[PDB]
DNA sequence: TTTCTGTCTCGTGCCTGGTAATCC
RNA sequence: UGCCUGGUGUCUUGGGUGU
DNA sequence: GGATTACACCCAAGACACCAGGCACGAGACAGAAA
């Protein structure tokens, strides 16, 4: 019992979405700690998406707003530096298909 | 202090300054060379002389 | 049953090795 | 006469701040 | 194939040789045995 608790557990406590002895090559940051500043920024943090295209090789078509974004995701809201555009925010009558 | 300040220091001409803050204001050490092999394999023993 | 005790199991201990662009 | 103390991991990762 | 892609600063959070199995020292209990 303990090879999926602990799995689970350490996936979702350091963000690395994988095997634990395989923590390179995996997809890290997927978990986060919730951000309780104030209420709005807790919201904020519950509806974010990213974009795993990374810093290498990087482009600037990706980060760009495009015209179908219109309506599902913020035009506004975008973090500084490094990750401008590659993080979205859902808007605010959006849904994700089930 | 990094890299850039250090360029900066360079165009402002000031020598000493650069010495001062990169030896006495950070990691200062001393050593002993050899005059001939010119290696710091020098077994040097103060108190003893 | 009283008394001296055996000797082999066993608690405590431990050694030590297995197991993403671009550019030249 | 009962007599005073300086010594602070590392590696990853994430989120931020100013240009 | 190789090498390199701005500067500085803040904070928080999760992991870092574990282990198992064979070898030793000491002890003790419950059963032997003479009386
Ligand atoms: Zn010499």
């Amino acid at each position: 019992s303990t090879t999926i608790t602990s799995g689970l557990k350490y996936s979702l406590a350091t963000g690395n979405w994988g095997e634990q002895k395989k923590a390179m090559s995996s997809r890290a940051g997927v978990s986060q700690v919730l951000n309780r500043y104030t209420y709005s920024s807790t919201l904020s943090h519950l509806r974010r998406t990213n974009t795993p295209i990374g810093r290498d090789g990087k482009l600037a078509k990706p980060r760009q707003l495009h015209n179908t974004h219109w309506g599902l995701v913020c035009p506004a809201e975008t973090p500084e530096g490094q990750a401008c555009g590659l993080v979205k925010n859902l808007s605010l009558l959006s849904g994700i298909s089930i | 202090f990094g890299e850039m300040e250090r360029d900066c220091m360079i165009a402002h001409g000031a020598a000493g300054f650069l010495k001062e803050r990169l030896m006495e204001a950070s990691d200062a050490f001393r050593v002993h060379v050899c005059g001939i092999c010119g290696l710091m394999s020098v077994i040097a023993n103060l108190k003893k002389n």
